[PDB]
C-alpha cells in the first residue's frame, strides 16, 4: 500500500513552496549523487473540467507544468510534477520522490521534511480560512 | 452629515430633473417617464434609480426604510442605507409603520402604509413588455397607443402550455384604468397591496433612464382571464419563526438532507408576530 | 427556534477588507504607484479614460489601481466619479489638423502630404514574450531625425477635392447629449458617436470583426490613423475670447468602407470615424468600423448582421451597464425565486405526483 | 435689483417638491409653501416657490403679460437660468392669472401620445382657493371624492370639466392663492356639481 | 487582401523603438515589474489568463507588462506564446466539490448550508474614487473567525434532489478541443464552453446582457458563484496512479434558468455553466448565460436573439481573430486602393458625365 | 496687452509644467500681493469633436479642467483654465495673467518669464518630433501576389 | 535559443510530429501528407505552413534566405528572417549561391538550387481540385483511383472562356509521374525549374495542415494538352535596374497616380546582374 503514501508526500513536494522546499532541503544538509535521466522541462497540462461540475469533461485551458526524473546510485527513480516553470524546485521534488523509496530516508524525511511542509501549508490555510470566514454572512441562530 | 458631497450625493440640477420626471409621473399615473440618469456609486442594476429617486424626494426630518427581499439585514439594503446615512445623515429605521421614505427591492410591506408614506420601488426593467417586445421604439408606441393586447396573448400562452400563467413575480397591473405598468420584481402576492393604497409609489429604473408612480388611492388590477383569475403564492407551512400564515415566506434550506424551514421575508413584520405573541 | 440576527454589515465590511488586503497583494513587494500605471500600463489608462469618460491620465491610473486592475471596473470608478464633478466649460470644436503627431499612417495613398510615420506602435512587432522584462532593464537609447515637422493635412481632404469622397462640413446643429438626456432611438450620428465612444472595446472589436462576414474579401482601409497631441481651448464668459486651456493626447481613424452611388448624386466612398483618448488605435478603429455599419439608415441600407442593429448595439455598448446588470445576479433573488419555485411544485404536482 | 431667492435653496426646494408632490399625488388638497416669505410680485408665494423649484435652464416659462413684469424676469432669469418664451406654446411652465384667455390655454403644449410628459404646466394664480363654482372631484389621489371650489376662470373651468385633449394628454393645473396651493393633474375627473 | 511592401526596416525598428521606451515610460520612476502586477493588478491577470489560455499568474503579468498594460495585445502574446510549450499531461477532470473557498454565494435561496461566503469582493462598495491611493498606505487587518470550512454542497445538488432540476451526468464523451481543430458549426456544448472560456468578456458580457433585457431571454438565477482553489491532477505514464501537481485559483458559476415542460417528464429548471481562472466573476457569469443562450438546439428553442445565434457568438469572440483583422486593414493597401479608385472612377463617369 | 498677447502668455502658462512654473516664478521672487476672487476650482470640461474632424459636433467625452481667478490691489483680474487638478498650477497662472496684465510686471515677465516657457516647451516638442521622425517611412508596394 | 522559448519556437512534439510527416511525404512524392499539429497564432499571415517547416527543419549552422515574392526586401520577408534570427540565431544571407535554407512565398530563385539546398514554399491551398470537389471524402480516393482528369477540366475549359490557358499561377503539376500536385501560387515562369531540381523542394499549408515534398531529382511535368502543350509567354520588357529580362518581373508601384515600373521579381539576381 506503499502507492498512497508515495502519492501524499509527492502531493506534498508540489504543494509546497520552492522557497520552503528549498530552504528545508538545505537544511537537511541530506543528498546523494544523482543523475538527471530526464532534465527539468516546463510544458503545459490541459485542464480538463465537468460541465455542471459532474457532467461531461470540456477542456478549460491550460497550466503551466515542469517535470523532471532523477535516478539515484542504486537505480531508484523519482518523479516530480509541480504547476509553474520552476524548473529547480522540480529537480528538488523529484530528487526527494527518490530518496523518499530508499529505507534509509523514508521515516526520517517524512518525519524531517515531508511532515513539517504539510503542517505549515496546513496553517497557512487555516489562516486563510479565519480571514475568509470572517466574510460569512449569518442569519439564523439556534436558540435554546 | 456628507462629507464634501451635496446633500443626497446628487447636484440640485440633478434632483430638480428627477422632480420634474416625479411630478409628470404622478400626472401621469403608470406612465414609464424618461429621466436623465446618472452613474451612481452603485453599480447600474443595483437599485441606482430608487437611490436616485430617495435623493431628490428624501428630506432631513424623513424617516428612511431600505429593505431588500423584505429585509433590512440584507447586503444591497445595508450597503445603500449607509450610503444614504453618510449624504444625507437621516433617520433610518427597521419598523414600516414607522418610516416616512420607503425603498424596497422586490417586496411590499405586510404592514398597510398609512398615508404620508413614499414607498420607491427599484425596477430592473420598467417596461412590462420588455420580454415580449426587447425593442423600446415598439414599446413606446405600443403604449402609446394602448395595444396591450400582446400581453394578454402572452398570459394566454402560458395558460395553454401549462394551465397557469407563469409570471409569478414583476406580475404586469392596470393602473388607473388606462397604462399596464410592470411593478417592481415583487412576488404577485404584494399585488393587491398595490390598490386603492394611501401611500404614493415611486418606480426608479435608474439603468433604464425611467420613472413612473401610481399616485394615492388609485386602482391597480393585476391582469388575469376571467375563467383564470389571480391568485397568490401560498405556503402549507406557516412562518417557523411567529407562526404567521398571511406573510410570505421564504425557504431556508438547513442540511444537506433536505430539511427546510420557511421564514418571513419581511423581517419587520415577523419581529412584529413574534413579540406580539405568536400566530 | 432559529431567531434572526444581523450579520449584513459585518459581513461586507469583512468582504471589503479582504477585497483591499488582495488589492495590496504581498507586502514584501512595493505597492505600485499611480504614476508608474499611468507611465507604463499606459495603453490601460488610455482605454480606461476612453470609456470612463474623463481625458485625466492620472484618474484612470488611479481607477486601475483601486481596481486591481480590472478595466470595467475602472471604468465604472471613473464615471461615477464623473457625476461628483461639475461642467465648468464646453470647449471649441477640437480641431486634428493641428495634431503634433506622434503617429501617422494611411493604409490607401504612399505619397500622403506630412509624410508617414509608424511612430511608435506594436505593428510588424513579433509575439514573442521578453523575458528579460522578468527583471530589471532600460529600454534602447532613441534614434534621432530632422526635428521639423511638415504640414499634415488630412487625407480625407485630398480624396474630397478629388471628388472620390464628401467633405464633412458642419451644418451647425447642436450635439445630442446622452449624458443630459437618455438615449432615444432612432439616434443621430453625435449621438451614435458619443454612446460609442463609450462602448466597450471588445464589443466593438467584435462588431466590427462581424461586418466583415457582409462582404467577401474587399475588406476596408485605413484611410488614415493619425496618434497625437490636440489643443484644448474654450471660451470663457469672463473673458469672451478663446483660451488654450492645455492639450490631449488623442488617436483618430478615418476608415475608407468602400463606395456607395446615392441617387442624384455621384458615387463616392463613405466614411467611418473614431476618436479615442491616448493611443488606443484598436479602439479607434473598431469605433469607426461600426460607425459606418451604424450609418445604415442615412445610406437606405438594409441591416444585414447585428452590427447593424442601432438599437441592440448601441443598448449593450455601455461597459457600465452591462457589467452592473449581468452582476446584479449576485444580488439576493430568494423572493423571487421562491415565487418560481411555488409554480414549479404546484406544476409538478400536476404534470405527475 | 432683482427678487431674493429661497433663503435655504436646497432644503426650501426640498421641502416645495414635497408640498407640490402632496397636492399633486392628491388632488383637490390645499397645501402651504411658507418656505419663501415674498413672492415676486405680480407672482405670489406659491407660484415663486415652484419656479424656483422646478424651473432651470431645460425648462422654457411664458408669463401671462398681466404677471410679465420686468423685475420677475431678471430675477427668474438670473437665479433659475430658465429661458424666457414669448408664445405660450414654448413653455415648459406656463404662468397666468384669472384673466388667462381661450386661446392662450389651447396653444399650450398637451405633449404627444408617445411622450405625454412633453408638455406644459398651467401655474394658475386664483383670486381665492375657496368660494367659486362647487366643484367635485374622483380619480387616483382620491380615496372616495373631494370638494373644493376655487375661484377658476371660465375657459379652465371647461378644460377641467371637459378634458379636450383625452390622456395621457392634458396639461396639468397648479392654482395658487399666496401662501396655499392646489393641484389638479390631467387624470382628474372634476364635475361642476 | 496581401499587398507585399518593401522598404521600411529602419523605420520599423526605429517604431518598435519608440514604443518600448514608451513602455518603459518616464525613466524617473522604477519599473513596473511581474509580481507586482500579478499580485496588485490580479484582476487583469485573471482576465488575461483566461482568455490567453494559459494559467500561469507570472506569464500574464509578463505579457500585460509587454502590451503596456492592453488586455488583447498580452491575451494575444500569451496565445503565442502557448505554442511553444510541450503538452505535458491531461489532468484529471476538475472536482470541484473539492474547491477550497474563498468566496461562495447563492441567490436562490436566503441561506444554504455553508452559509452566504461573501470573501473578497468590490460588490456592496460604494464606487467613489479613492485619492489616498495617490500615495502609500497599508492594508486593512483581517478579522479573524472560526478558521473551518462547513460542507458547502453545490446548491444545484440541492435542487436536484428535489427533483426541481436534472444531474449534469456524465455520458463519457470525447471532450472537443478547439486547440487542435478548428471549431465546426454547430458544435458540441463542450467545444462551446472551451471558446467561451476563450471569448473577449467585454463581448460575452454584452450578449449576456442582451439576453437579460429580452433579446432570447433565458430567465436567469445566479444558483450558485464559487471562487477557490482546486487540486490538479495527473496520472503519469511512467508513473500508474494520480499524482497532485498543484492548486489553481478559479471561479465557478452555475446559473439557474426558465424551467421548462418536457413531453415526459416532471417540469425542471435549465443551467447554464461558466468557469474561469482567478476571481472575476462577471467573465463567468457571462459564460454561463451565452452557454445557455446557446444550448438553444439542445432544447428545441429557435433563436430569436443574436446571442442565441452560435455563428454569430463564437465565431468573433475570439481576441486574437478580430484584432489581427482590424490590424490587416492598417497595412498599406496601395495596390488595392488604386483598384478602387479606378472602379469609383468609371462609376462616376457613367453615372455622371 | 493687446488679446493676443493675453492669449499667447495664458496658453504659454496653461502649457507650462506645474514643477517649472513654480520652480521659475519663485526664482523670479517677484511676488506681490492678490486677492483670490474663485477659489481654484476643479470641474470637467465637455470635449466637443467634430465628425470626420470637420463635421458636424459631438460629444467626445470630458477632461479634468482647474480654474481659478484672482484680483490685484489695483483691480486687475487674472484668470487661468487649465486642464487636470493642480488648483496651485490654476492659481499661479491666473496670478501671473493679472501680473502682466499691467506694464509694472508685463514687459519683465514677457522677456524673462513666459519666453523662457515657450522655449523650454519648443525644445521639448523639437526633440521628441526629432525622434519621432527617426520612424518615418516610405512604403513601396508590389502588384500582384 | 530565445529566453523562454523552444529552439524555433515550435514545441519539440509539433517538430517530430512535422518531421515524421516530411519523411512520409519526400517516400510519397506529390502526396499531402496529413499532421495533426495544434493551431498556433501567427502575425504575419505567411507562416501557418512554410514557418512550422523551417522551425521543424532549420539547425543552428544553416543560413537562411527568406523571399517573399522573389524578393528579400519585403516586410514580411524581413519581419521572418528577424523572427528566425531570434528563435534560432542562424546565419541570413542575401544570394540563394550561399544559402542552405530558401524560405519563399510564391516564387523559385532564378540561380539554380545546388545540392545540399531546401527550398520550403508557403502553400495557402494543398488540394488543387478544392476549386471544384466541395466534400473532401472523395478528393482523398480519388488519388489512389488517378482520377486526374477531372482537374484537367480548368485547361480545357480555360482557353474557351478566354482563348489561352491564363492559369499563370499555381498551375497544377504531375510529380514522379503519378501523384497531382498543387505548387504554391509560383508563376508559370518557375514551373519548369521544378523539373528534376538537385535540391529537395519541401510545401507546407498551415491553415490545411497537409505537406508534401518533391524529392531531388524527381520528375514533375505541366498538366496540359498534347495539342496544347505547356508554355510560358516569353517575356518581352526589360527591368529598369539592371535590363536584363530573361527573369521574371514584378511590378513596383512609385505614385499614387497609378505609375509603376518592372524590375526582377528576384532582386538576388537582379542585384548579380547589376554588379555585373
Ligand atoms: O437599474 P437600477 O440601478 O435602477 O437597478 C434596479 C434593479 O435592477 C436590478 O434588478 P433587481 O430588481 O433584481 O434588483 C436590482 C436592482 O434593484
Ligand atoms: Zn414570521
Ligand atoms: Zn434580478
Ligand atoms: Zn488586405
Ligand atoms: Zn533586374
Amino acid at each position: 500500500a506503499d502507492t498512497a503514501t508515495r502519492q501524499h508526500w509527492m502531493s506534498v513536494l508540489a504543494h509546497s513552496q520552492p522557497a520552503e522546499l528549498a530552504a528545508r532541503l538545505n537544511a537537511l544538509n541530506i543528498t546523494a549523487d544523482y543523475e538527471v535521466i530526464r532534465a527539468a522541462e516546463t510544458g503545459l497540462v490541459q485542464i480538463q473540467a465537468r460541465m455542471g461540475g459532474t457532467g461531461e469533461r470540456f477542456f478549460a485551458g491550460d497550466a503551466t507544468l515542469t517535470r523532471a526524473a532523477v535516478r539515484l546510485t542504486d537505480g531508484t527513480l523519482g518523479y516530480s510534477w509541480v504547476l509553474g516553470r520552476d524548473k529547480q524546485h522540480a529537480e528538488r521534488c523529484a530528487l526527494i520522490d527518490a530518496l523518499m523509496q530508499q529505507s534509509r530516508h523514508f521515516q526520517n524525511l517524512s518525519e524531517t521534511l515531508i511532515a513539517p511542509l504539510d503542517a505549515d501549508r496546513m496553517a497557512r490555510i487555516a489562516a486563510r480560512q479565519a480571514e475568509v470566514n470572517a466574510s460569512r454572512v449569518d442569519f439564523f441562530t439556534m436558540v435554546r | 452629515n456628507l462629507s464634501g458631497y451635496n446633500f443626497a450625493y446628487l447636484d440640485e440640477q440633478t434632483k430638480r430633473m428627477i422632480r420634474r420626471a416625479i411630478l409628470k409621473a404622478v400626472a401621469i399615473p403608470g406612465y414609464q417617464v424618461p429621466f436623465g440618469g446618472r452613474e451612481m456609486p452603485m453599480p447600474y442594476g443595483w437599485g441606482t434609480g430608487g437611490i436616485q429617486l430617495t435623493a431628490s424626494v428624501i428630506g432631513e426630518s424623513d424617516v428612511l426604510k431600505v429593505i431588500d427581499q423584505g429585509a433590512d439585514d440584507t447586503t444591497n439594503a445595508v450597503s445603500i442605507r449607509n450610503f444614504f446615512k453618510r449624504v444625507t445623515g437621516v433617520n433610518t429605521t427597521e419598523r414600516t409603520d414607522d418610516a416616512t421614505l420607503i425603498q424596497t427591492r422586490h417586496r411590499i410591506p405586510e404592514t398597510p402604509l398609512t398615508e404620508d408614506q413614499i414607498i420607491i420601488f427599484q425596477v430592473p426593467i420598467p417596461e412590462p413588455l420588455r420580454f415580449i417586445e426587447p425593442r423600446e421604439t415598439e414599446t413606446r408606441t405600443m403604449h402609446a397607443l394602448e395595444e396591450y393586447g400582446v400581453m394578454q396573448v402572452k398570459l394566454y400562452e402560458d395558460i395553454a402550455r401549462f394551465g397557469h400563467i407563469a409570471t409569478t413575480y414583476a406580475y404586469p397591473v392596470k393602473v388607473n384604468g388606462r397604462y399596464v405598468m410592470d411593478p417592481s420584481p415583487i412576488p404577485k402576492f404584494d399585488n393587491p397591496k398595490m390598490d386603492m393604497m394611501p401611500a404614493l409609489q415611486l418606480f426608479g429604473a435608474g439603468r433604464e433612464k425611467r420613472i413612473y408612480a401610481v399616485p394615492p388611492f388609485t386602482r391597480v388590477e393585476s391582469l388575469d382571464f376571467d375563467d383564470h383569475p389571480f391568485t397568490v403564492q401560498q405556503w402549507d407551512e406557516p412562518c417557523a419563526i411567529c407562526g404567521s400564515t398571511h406573510s410570505y415566506l421564504d425557504e431556508v434550506v438547513l442540511d444537506d438532507a433536505g430539511n427546510r424551514m420557511f421564514v418571513c421575508s419581511d423581517t419587520d413584520y415577523c419581529r412584529q408576530q413574534s413579540e406580539a405573541k405568536n400566530q | 427556534m432559529y431567531v434572526a440576527v444581523k450579520g449584513g454589515e459585518k459581513a461586507i465590511d469583512a468582504a471589503h477588507a479582504l477585497q483591499e488586503s488582495r488589492r495590496r497583494g504581498d507586502t514584501d513587494l512595493p505597492e505600485l504607484s499611480v504614476a508608474q500605471i499611468e507611465q507604463q500600463l499606459n495603453l490601460a489608462v488610455d482605454r480606461v479614460m476612453t470609456e470612463g469618460g474623463i481625458a485625466d491620465r492620472e484618474l484612470a491610473a488611479l481607477a486601475l489601481k483601486q481596481a486591481s486592475g480590472d478595466n470595467v471596473e475602472a471604468i465604472f470608478l471613473l464615471r461615477a466619479y464623473r457625476t461628483t464633478l461639475a461642467k465648468l466649460a464646453v470647449s471649441e470644436p477640437l480641431d486634428t489638423t493641428g495634431m503634433r503627431l506622434e503617429r501617422r499612417i494611411s493604409a490607401v495613398y504612399k505619397d500622403i502630404p506630412g509624410g508617414q510615420l509608424l511612430g511608435p506602435t506594436y505593428d510588424y512587432t513579433h509575439r514573442l514574450l521578453d523575458f528579460t522584462l522578468l527583471a530589471n532593464g532600460e529600454a534602447p537609447t532613441l534614434t534621432t531625425a530632422d526635428s521639423e515637422q511638415q504640414p499634415s493635412p488630412h487625407v480625407f481632404s485630398l480624396l474630397a477635392r478629388q471628388g472620390l469622397a464628401k467633405f464633412e462640413e458642419d451644418s451647425g446643429a447642436q450635439p445630442d447629449d446622452i449624458t443630459r438626456t437618455p438615449p432615444v432611438y432612432p439616434c443621430s450620428r453625435s449621438s451614435r458617436l458619443q454612446q460609442l465612444m463609450r462602448g466597450d472595446e471588445g464589443y466593438l472589436l467584435a462588431l466590427a470583426y462581424s461586418t466583415q462576414r457582409g462582404y467577401g474579401r474587399n475588406h476596408p482601409f485605413a484611410g488614415e490613423i493619425r496618434s497625437g497631441y490636440i489643443d484644448v481651448s474654450i471660451v470663457p464668459e469672463e473673458l469672451g475670447f478663446a483660451v488654450n486651456v492645455g492639450e490631449l493626447l488623442m488617436t483618430e481613424c478615418e476608415m475608407v468602407n468602400g463606395f456607395i452611388d446615392p441617387p442624384d448624386e455621384p458615387p463616392h466612398f463613405t466614411r467611418g470615424y473614431g476618436l479615442v483618448f491616448g493611443m488606443s488605435e484598436r479602439k479607434a478603429m473598431a469605433m469607426a468600423l461600426v460607425d459606418r455599419a451604424l450609418q445604415a439608415p442615412e445610406y437606405g441600407e438594409h441591416a444585414t448582421g447585428p452590427a447593424q442593429d442601432e438599437e441592440f448595439v448601441l443598448a449593450h455598448a455601455d461597459n457600465v451597464e452591462a457589467a452592473g446588470f449581468v452582476s446584479h445576479l449576485k444580488l439576493p433573488h430568494y423572493v423571487d425565486f421562491q415565487a418560481e419555485l411555488e409554480l414549479l411544485k404546484r406544476l409538478q404536482q400536476e404534470k405527475n405526483h | 435689483t432683482l427678487e431674493t431667492a429661497f433663503m435655504l435653496p436646497v432644503q426650501d426646494a426640498q421641502h416645495s417638491f414635497r408640498r407640490l408632490l402632496k397636492a399633486m399625488s392628491e388632488p383637490g388638497v390645499i397645501v402651504a409653501l411658507h418656505q419663501l416669505k415674498r413672492g415676486w410680485q405680480p407672482l405670489n408665494i406659491a407660484t415663486t416657490s415652484v419656479l424656483l423649484t422646478l424651473a432651470d435652464n431645460d425648462t422654457p416659462v411664458w408669463l401671462s403679460t398681466p404677471l410679465n413684469n420686468d423685475i420677475v424676469n431678471q430675477s427668474l432669469r438670473f437665479h433659475t437660468n430658465a429661458p424666457l418664451v414669448s408664445q405660450p406654446e414654448q413653455a415648459t411652465f406656463a404662468v397666468t392669472d384669472e384673466a388667462i384667455s381661450s386661446e392662450q390655454l389651447n396653444a399650450l403644449s398637451t405633449g404627444t401620445a408617445v411622450a405625454p410628459e412633453a408638455g406644459a404646466t398651467l401655474i394658475l394664480q386664483v383670486a381665492s382657493l375657496s368660494g367659486g363654482r362647487m366643484l367635485r372631484l374622483t380619480g387616483a389621489g382620491i380615496a372616495e371624492e373631494r370638494m373644493i371650489a376655487p375661484q377658476l376662470p371660465e375657459c379652465i373651468l371647461h378644460e377641467l370639466t371637459e378634458r379636450p385633449h383625452p390622456f395621457p394628454l392634458g396639461i396639468d393645473l397648479i392654482l395658487t392663492c399666496g401662501e396655499r396651493l392646489l393641484a389638479i393633474p390631467r387624470t382628474t375627473h372634476v364635475e361642476v356639481c
